[PDB]
């Protein structure tokens, strides 16, 4: 069979990919879309603040870069509706579904947009 | 004088020329002794650079505005004003030469075709016969003519391999 | 327990001019002879294929070692040549009084249609063509003195090279050495590490302590070449060589009652370069070579040959076995035993390796007397030494790919190292292939982000010194550490190995031999591009050997050979699959890499090091432009290639002159390559056939049929004509620019 | 200077007619492939046997035609 | 001769595995199985890189298309003379048995064959493109 | 020694010595008529 | 999927068949030829287009030619 490997058979690694977002199964679409939106919208700040064009602003770099981390949080969420109209038009987890990815990028629209803000008022 | 051109010998640009040239040559000449061999080197060059400027201009070539020589080339122009030995001339003279050579080697590759392995005298070249071919070849243009005129020069036809059509 | 002894067979061949006249005799396929063109070209492509030739191994050793022979004859020829060029055609002697103003030449040539301009004003009431290979320094260093002694040499060299080539011809066809003579793999090592390396290293370290220390100290001291002692004086004459070395009036007592200590006058450990002449300390060049021939003559007793004393190879291999592995290194000692090609990979691997290493560690430590200050012959052997590397690498992955497919046999290779490397090479093309678009954004996407920001007038916002740091902290660090190292780490060496580390500049003649290299943004930069470009070589080379026997595209591809050109174009198409075709590729890219090594080598130099030594500071060639320039694409087009281009475009006229001739040149040959790269025989077979029906018209139809190249010959007339053409203008392009201003 | 330019375009007028001429000439069939007609105008190739057969179509005439006609202008 | 049934049961040759198997593919479109029975234990290539023993007496691997299947059969009969055969497997559970189609395998002459795409003509007597034009779709004279 | 000779008839063999002569002879003519450019 | 024809001038030396890596071709009996026997296609559904059966043929010109045509993952080679 396959090459066998502690990588991708390991007992510590299986456990920790199975609690994340993604492979938790058992927990609505929409959940886990805020639950992943918030996480990747949270750090999705920080590049464009600390080296964004206007980065050497004394206020105005912590609202732009901010402001363009909430931008690219909706081209990414249109991404991910697509990909759904896409692949599913016709198993076992609901999230692999034409209803349950829309909802699921619904969710990580709200929650990616949250992080955002809450990354924001962190800093102010 | 043709096209607006000058004779080499009366144009003031050709005469400068000559002069930057063995300028050129003289400056490195005082950076070494008298009779030292790069001093006779240099000497010997410098006379050529003089040879060749009288030369050319004796030859009474034209020159142009920027003082080089240009040749003529249409026949009737050469012939009129004795600018044969430029192109016309060396025309005749190439084709000679160039015929010499492609009527020697044609001769050789249908003497080969008569033997049992002609593959193998090209590769591995029969060189008394070339010898034999090399000289009979001089008359070339009259052996050549006579082909032409008794009709083997050319393959017929019909025993060319061609594709469909 | 087989004895090592040897072993050869009498009169194996007989001597004879008969096959001299049978082209093709020794393949069955090319002994018919020609009957189209094709054949003419499988001859000499197949000449030296001897493992396809004939099965029997002995047989292929033995045309191994004898072209061998033939090599070193040629080398022999080529190293008179060199030597004797310079007793008749050089200004050496001349050179010699004044080494600072004469420009080395040992070539001239005659005076036809003009060209004798070519002949350049080189000093010393001389004219030739000025030479960058080194050999004047070479000379200086070892203590030749007059055109004499160079001449004996050449002549040396041709007794040489007859006997080089006695030797293949006798040990062919009068005694050839059998089959089991050649796989005593742990007496050659012996052999090779203690008496080639070893006793040459003590050879040399002889000539050194007797004849090159005593002629350079006094030429150093400004003493007229003539009035030196000769070597022999100083040999037969204890009493010469105690006033230069005092240490040599006690004779060799110090040596055997170990008061080494004694000979500390000419056996030193000074460390940095020599003020006067430039170049390394030739006492502390005679304690390399002493301690190196102790460490190779210690390395040459080893292994076991008849006397039981020793290692077996075979079990040290078999022992080196862990978990992770599997069976480990069993059956690499059969491979390594019954395989020319797989021995033929890893050597060309490691010799390409050190070709580079050496370029690197001679310009950093000048080895000979006035090599420095000549930068003209920094900067060609750097290049030339870098360019032997490059190729000899690209020949392992073409070697170990011709193992995989001829000489590789699965059932003695059962979960073994090599094994398991196959069954996982999906994982190894896949992250390497990661790796490389990895750096290939991050480190070429910088200076695309530099030449944006730049263009936009955004200055503030690029990768730089003055903007947006990238500094090679890691690098920075070594330099510091080794400039320290004498202090605490190297008690006994009074300086550091290089002055790049840091320190003060040594000037000869009023020019820079070696000052401190500083490394900033645009350093960090351009080495991350070598990783780059080094990295994606390994690339292709290592997937064509790891692909070479089958894939999930071609699951035969073993079958069909190291060198053919397709597979068809089913499956969409399969051109260049072969394992030959990722040689042909991983070429290309290993002339984009050094490419960019030897410009980075040749701006850095001459923005930071090189330069003329003034009252006021060092005015380096180009002006410290280096730093800020070389980080947007824009900079190296302006400040690099076209402002330095202007020596080789402005040659017509003088002694340069040939090198703008073959500028222009190799500008055509590099463009003429692109015929064959860019089109397809099927084009060229057509175009072929209207042709041969003119002639067939005039009877002048030739007997061998002519046929357009094979696809595989016209990949390989592509790159052969696209890397001389390449290759050669920036030959000429550095040595029309290095000669004229440096 | 103006007559080693001239006699240069017309090199590559020539060349790019030659190149182009021969496409279409030879489109229907040659020696090497005598039924390119029943593969069309745009085909990769007929294979690596009979010596090999890379750009034989009337497509890579014309792909190869265009080179010269950017050199000829 | 008939068609032979498979068994998925069948012992399998003593591989580590590796990186060049099955992918997805398997799981959603097809695969394929060659079986054969071997005289003695030995050491084989496998297409997909590697090396491994077959057991004695019956084998059976999985591949991922038809010619790796076909590339192991040709190392198998012409190095070690066996006689391999090997089948189409959907996901669905069907099996579909092929080469040899008929028990015999193809390079051999048999009777009871029906000749395909076979053209009583020669390839200079085709109409020419012209003759085929505005049939539907993209059509070659050969077709025709 | 018919063999030998049958070697230096080789295609390779005969157009060395074919060029060195023919090259030898294009130089010594350029080397006693040095710069020709018109025939004159 | 690929077109392959087989032609009149077949002389069934069979190493087409033999040639052909995908099982695509077999030999039939036949009448025409002193073999008694002619190539046949019967399953070009499998057939990926590499020609190495047109590499094989002696006859001039060939007896067995391929048509490439619509692709698939069969004709396109793929394993995933
Ligand atoms: C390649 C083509 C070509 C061209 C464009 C020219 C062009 C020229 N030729 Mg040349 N010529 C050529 C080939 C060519 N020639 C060849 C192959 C030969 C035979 C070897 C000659 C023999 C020749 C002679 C004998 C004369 C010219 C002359 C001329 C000039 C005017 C007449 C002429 O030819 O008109 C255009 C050209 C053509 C239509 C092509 C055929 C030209 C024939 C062969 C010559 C015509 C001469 C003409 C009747 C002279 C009348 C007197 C004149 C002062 C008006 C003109 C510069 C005349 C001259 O020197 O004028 C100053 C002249 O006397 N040519
Ligand atoms: C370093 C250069 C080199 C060396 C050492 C060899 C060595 C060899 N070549 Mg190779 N060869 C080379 C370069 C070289 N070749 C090149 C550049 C080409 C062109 C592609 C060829 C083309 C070639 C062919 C076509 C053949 C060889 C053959 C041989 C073998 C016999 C030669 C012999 O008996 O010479 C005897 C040498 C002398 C008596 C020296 C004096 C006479 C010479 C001509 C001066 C030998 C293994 C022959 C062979 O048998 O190969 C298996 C053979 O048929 N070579
Ligand atoms: C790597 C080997 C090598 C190379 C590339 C050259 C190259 C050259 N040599 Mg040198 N030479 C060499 C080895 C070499 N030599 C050796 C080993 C010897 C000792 C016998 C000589 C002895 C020698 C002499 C005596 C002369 C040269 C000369 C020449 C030049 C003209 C050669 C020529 O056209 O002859 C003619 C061509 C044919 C016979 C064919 C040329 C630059 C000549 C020179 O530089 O004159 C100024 C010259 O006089 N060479
Ligand atoms: C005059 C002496 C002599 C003679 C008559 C023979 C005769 C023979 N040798 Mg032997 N041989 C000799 C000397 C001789 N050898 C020497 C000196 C060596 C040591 C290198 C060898 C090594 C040797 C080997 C290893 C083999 C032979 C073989 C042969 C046979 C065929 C050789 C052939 O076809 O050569 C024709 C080849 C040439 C003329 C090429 C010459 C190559 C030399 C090295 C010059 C290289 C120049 C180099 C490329 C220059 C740069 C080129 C660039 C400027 C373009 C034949 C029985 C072969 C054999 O028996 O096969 C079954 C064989 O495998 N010989
Ligand atoms: C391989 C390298 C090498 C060689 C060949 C030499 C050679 C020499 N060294 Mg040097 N040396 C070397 C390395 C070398 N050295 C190194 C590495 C060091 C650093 C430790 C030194 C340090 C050093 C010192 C300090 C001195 C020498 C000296 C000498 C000379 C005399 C040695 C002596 O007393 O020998 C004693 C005896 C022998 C070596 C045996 C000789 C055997 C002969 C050749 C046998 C001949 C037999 C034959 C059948 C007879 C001819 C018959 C025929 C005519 C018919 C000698 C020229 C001495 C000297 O004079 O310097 C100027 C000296 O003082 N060396
Ligand atoms: C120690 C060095 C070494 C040795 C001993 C060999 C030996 C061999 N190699 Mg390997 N190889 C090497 C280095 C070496 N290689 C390197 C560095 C590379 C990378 C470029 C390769 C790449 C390589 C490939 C890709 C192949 C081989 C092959 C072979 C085998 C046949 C070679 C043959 O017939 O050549 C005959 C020689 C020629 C046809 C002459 C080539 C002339 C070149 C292209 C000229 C280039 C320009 C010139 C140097 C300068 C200008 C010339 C001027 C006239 C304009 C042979 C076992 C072939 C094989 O089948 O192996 C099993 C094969 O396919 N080698
Ligand atoms: C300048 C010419 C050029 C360029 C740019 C490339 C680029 C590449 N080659 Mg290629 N190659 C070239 C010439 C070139 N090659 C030539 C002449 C040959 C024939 C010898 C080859 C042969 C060859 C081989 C055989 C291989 C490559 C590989 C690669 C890749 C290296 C790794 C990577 O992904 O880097 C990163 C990509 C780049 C640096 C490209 C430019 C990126 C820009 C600057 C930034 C991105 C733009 C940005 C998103 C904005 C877009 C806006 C737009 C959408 C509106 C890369 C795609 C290797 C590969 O695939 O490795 C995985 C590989 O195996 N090349
Ligand atoms: C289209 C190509 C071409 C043409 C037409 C010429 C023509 C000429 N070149 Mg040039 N040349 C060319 C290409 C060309 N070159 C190239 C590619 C190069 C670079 C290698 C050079 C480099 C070059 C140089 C360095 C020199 C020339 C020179 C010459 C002249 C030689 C005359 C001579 O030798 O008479 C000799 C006389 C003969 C009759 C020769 C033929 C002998 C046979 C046996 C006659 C038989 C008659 C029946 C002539 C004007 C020379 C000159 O002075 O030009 C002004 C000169 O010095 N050429
Ligand atoms: C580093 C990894 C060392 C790894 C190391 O030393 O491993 C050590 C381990 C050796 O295990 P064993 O003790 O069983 O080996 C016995 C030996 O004698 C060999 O038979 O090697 C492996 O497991 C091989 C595969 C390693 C796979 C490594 C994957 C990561 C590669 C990263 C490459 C980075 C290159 C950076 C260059 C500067
Ligand atoms: C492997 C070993 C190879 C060894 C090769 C040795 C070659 C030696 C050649 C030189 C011969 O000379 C070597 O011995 C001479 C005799 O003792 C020494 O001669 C010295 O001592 C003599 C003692 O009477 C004096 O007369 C000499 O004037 C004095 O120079 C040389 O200083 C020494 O260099
Ligand atoms: C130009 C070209 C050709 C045509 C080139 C050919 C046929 C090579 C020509 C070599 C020489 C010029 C011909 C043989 C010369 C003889 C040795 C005789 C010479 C006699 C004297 C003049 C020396 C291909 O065959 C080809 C194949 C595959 C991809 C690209 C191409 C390609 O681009």
């Amino acid at each position: 069979g396959m090459l066998e490997t502690p990588v991708t058979s390991a007992p510590i690694v299986a456990t920790y990919l199975s609690n994340l977002p993604a492979y938790r199964t058992g927990v609505a679409p929409v959940l886990r879309g805020v639950e992943i939106g918030l996480a990747h919208g949270f750090l999705l700040a920080g590049p464009f603040i600390k080296l964004g064009p206007l980065r050497n602003v004394p206020e105005t770099a912590e609202i732009a870069g901010s402001l363009s981390a909430a931008g690219l949080v909706l081209i990414l969420a249109l991404c991910l509706s697509i990909y759904g109209s896409a692949q599913f038009q016709s198993a076992r987890d609901p999230l692999f579904s034409a209803d349950g990815w829309s909802e699921f990028a619904a969710g990580f629209l709200v929650g990616g947009e949250a992080g955002v803000a809450w990354a924001y008022v962190c800093t102010q | 004088d043709i096209a607006g051109l000058t004779p080499c010998s009366e144009s003031k640009a050709y005469a400068k020329l000559e002069k930057k040239e063995l300028k050129t040559l003289e400056k490195r000449l005082k950076q070494y002794e008298a009779d030292s061999a790069p001093a006779v080197a240099l000497k010997a060059t410098m006379e050529r650079t003089k040879a060749r400027f009288a030369n050319y201009a004796k030859a009474g070539l034209l020159c142009g505005n920027d003082g080089l020589p240009h040749l003529i080339a249409d026949p009737g122009l050469a012939l009129k004003y004795g600018h044969a030995g430029e192109v016309f001339i060396p025309t005749f003279g190439f084709l000679y030469v160039a015929g010499y050579i492609g009527y020697v080697g044609r001769q050789y590759l249908i003497a080969v075709k008569g033997e049992a392995k002609p593959t193998d005298k090209e590769i591995i070249i029969d060189v008394p016969l070339a010898t034999k071919l090399a000289w009979q070849g001089a008359g070339w243009p009259l052996a050549a003519v006579q082909e032409l005129q008794r009709g083997t020069l050319l393959e017929k036809e019909e025993n060319i391999t061609v594709s469909p059509r | 327990a087989k004895k090592v002894k040897i072993a050869v067979d009498r009169n194996p061949v007989e001597t004879s001019f008969e096959k001299w006249a049978k082209p093709g005799h020794f393949s069955r396929t090319l002994s018919k002879g020609p009957n189209t063109t094709t054949w003419i070209w499988n001859l000499h492509a197949d000449a030296h294929d001897f493992d396809s030739h004939t099965s029997d191994l002995e047989e292929i050793s033995r045309k191994v070692f004898s072209a061998h022979f033939g090599q070193l004859g040629i080398i022999f020829i080529w190293l008179s040549g060199m030597y004797f060029h310079g007793a008749r055609f050089s200004n050496y002697e001349a050179w010699l009084s004044d080494p600072t103003h004469i420009k080395p030449s040992a070539q001239v040539v005659w005076p036809i249609v003009g060209q004798e301009i070519l002949n350049g004003d080189v000093g010393g009431g001389f004219q030739g063509i000025q030479i960058t290979s080194g050999f004047f320094q070479l000379w200086r260093a070892s203590g030749i003195t007059s055109e004499l002694q160079l001449y004996t040499t050449a002549i040396g060299g041709l007794v040489m090279a007859a006997a080089m080539f006695f030797a293949g011809w006798f040990h062919y066809h009068k005694a050839a050495p059998k089959l089991e003579w050649f796989q005593n793999v742990e007496s050659m090592l012996n052999h090779h590490l203690g008496g080639l390396l070893g006793l040459g290293s003590l050879a040399w370290a002889g000539h050194q302590i007797h004849v090159s220390l005593p002629v350079n100290k006094l030429l150093d001291a400004g003493v007229d070449p003539k009035e030196i002692p000769l070597p022999h004086d100083l040999l037969l004459n204890r009493a010469i060589m105690a006033d230069l070395y005092p240490s040599f009036a006690k004779g060799i007592a110090p040596f055997f009652t170990l008061n080494w200590s004694e000979y500390s006058d000419f056996l030193t450990f000074k460390g940095g370069l020599n003020p006067v002449t430039g170049g390394l300390w030739l006492s502390d060049t005679a304690h390399h070579h002493v301690a190196i021939a102790v460490l190779f003559l210690v390395a040459g007793h080893m292994y076991r040959t008849n006397w039981g004393i020793g290692h077996s190879m075979k079990e040290i291999l078999e022992a080196h076995r862990g978990p992770f592995t599997g069976e480990g290194h069993v059956g690499l000692y059969e491979i390594l035993t019954t395989s020319w090609h797989a021995q033929l990979a890893i050597n060309l691997a490691l010799f390409g390796s050190l070709s580079i290493i050496v370029a690197h560690h001679m310009y950093a430590m000048p080895p000979y007397p006035y090599l420095a200050t000549d930068y003209g012959t920094q900067l060609s052997l750097f290049t030339h030494h870098t360019w032997i590397g490059g190729f000899c690498i690209v020949g392992a992955g073409a070697h170990a790919a011709i193992f995989m497919v001829r000489d590789y046999d699965p059932t003695n290779n059962y979960n073994n190292l090599l094994d398991r490397v196959i069954r996982h090479r999906d994982a190894i093309i896949s992250h390497l292939n990661w790796v490389c678009i990895f750096l290939g954004f991050h480190s070429f996407g910088l200076y695309i982000h530099n030449d944006t920001m730049s263009a936009l007038g955004r200055p503030q916002d690029m990768f730089s010194d003055t903007a947006i740091q990238l500094q090679p902290v890691f690098a920075q660090w070594i330099q510091n550490t080794h400039f320290l190292a004498p202090q605490l780490t190297a008690p006994n060496a009074l300086a550091a190995t290089s002055l790049t580390w840091g320190g003060d500049l040594v000037a000869v003649g009023g020019k820079v031999a070696m000052m401190p290299i500083s490394l900033g943004t645009s350093d960090f930069m351009v080495h991350h591009i070598h990783a780059f470009t080094i990295h994606v070589t390994v690339l292709i080379l290592l997937k064509g050997v790891l692909f070479a026997r089958s894939s999930r595209l071609i699951p035969d591809k073993a079958n069909l050979g190291f060198r053919f050109p397709c597979d068809g174009p089913g499956r969409g198409g399969t051109c260049q699959v072969s394992a030959w075709d990722h040689v042909f590729l991983g070429l290309f890219w290993m002339y984009n890499s050094l490419s960019i090594v030897i410009f980075h080598f040749s701006w850095k130099m001459q923005s930071d090091v090189w330069g003329t030594v003034t009252a006021s500071g060092v005015s380096h060639i180009t002006g410290g432009n280096f730093a800020q320039s070389a980080n947007t694409i824009n900079g190296w087009l302006r400040d690099f290639l076209w402002a330095q281009s202007s020596q080789v475009i402005q040659s017509y006229g003088s002694a340069l002159s040939a090198y703008g001739l073959i500028f222009l040149g190799a500008h055509f040959v590099w463009a003429f390559s692109l015929m064959f790269l860019f089109s397809g025989r099927g084009y060229w077979q057509e175009l072929i056939e209207s042709i041969v029906w003119a002639h067939n018209k005039l009877k002048v139809a030739p007997a061998i049929q002519p046929r357009a190249l094979s696809i595989t010959q016209g990949r390989a007339v592509g790159v052969a004509h696209y890397l001389l053409g390449g290759i050669a203008t920036t030959w000429s392009f550095f040595l029309a620019r290095i000669i004229s201003v440096g | 200077g103006d007559f080693l330019v001239h006699h240069a375009i017309a090199l590559g007028l020539h060349t790019t007619t030659l190149i182009l001429v021969k496409g279409a000439l030879d489109a229907r069939g040659s020696k090497l492939m005598p039924d390119k007609k029943d593969f069309g105008y745009s085909f990769p190739c007929d294979g690596p046997g009979r010596g090999g057969t890379c750009d034989i179509s009337a497509y890579d005439a014309f792909y190869l035609a265009v080179f010269w006609m950017l050199n000829t202008i | 001769w008939t068609v032979p049934t498979l068994n998925p049961d069948t012992p399998s040759p003593i591989f580590g595995g590796s990186t060049g198997g099955l992918l997805r593919k398997a799981q959603t479109e097809e695969f394929y199985v060659i079986t054969w029975e071997a005289k003695k234990e030995q050491i084989f290539e496998m297409p997909t890189g590697g090396a491994a023993i077959m057991r004695q007496g019956p084998n059976l691997l999985k591949f991922g298309k038809k010619e790796q299947c076909l590339a192991l059969t040709t190392q198998l009969r012409n190095k070690f003379k066996l006689t391999p055969c090997f089948y189409r497997v959907f996901p669905d559970g069907k099996v579909q048995y092929l080469h040899p189609a008929d028990g015999v395998y193809p390079e051999k002459v048999n009777a009871g064959r029906v000749g395909a795409n076979q053209n009583m003509r020669r390839i200079g007597q085709n109409v020419n493109p012209i003759k085929v034009k505005f049939s539907g779709r993209m059509m070659s004279p050969a077709e025709i | 020694m018919k063999d030998f000779t049958t070697y230096l008839s080789t295609a390779p063999v005969i157009a060395t010595i074919w060029f060195t002569f023919t090259a030898g002879l294009l130089i010594e003519i350029n080397r006693y008529f040095p710069d020709p450019l018109v025939f004159s | 999927a690929h077109i392959v024809k087989i032609y009149d001038t077949c002389i069934g030396c069979t190493q087409c068949v033999r040639a052909c890596p995908l099982d695509v071709l077999e030999m039939v009996p036949w009448d025409g030829c002193k073999a008694s026997q002619m190539a046949s296609a019967p399953r070009t559904e499998d057939c990926v287009g590499c020609k190495r059966c047109e590499t094989a043929c002696p006859t001039d010109f060939l007896s067995v030619r391929v048509y490439l045509g619509s692709e698939s993952t069969r004709s396109m080679g793929l394993s995933y």
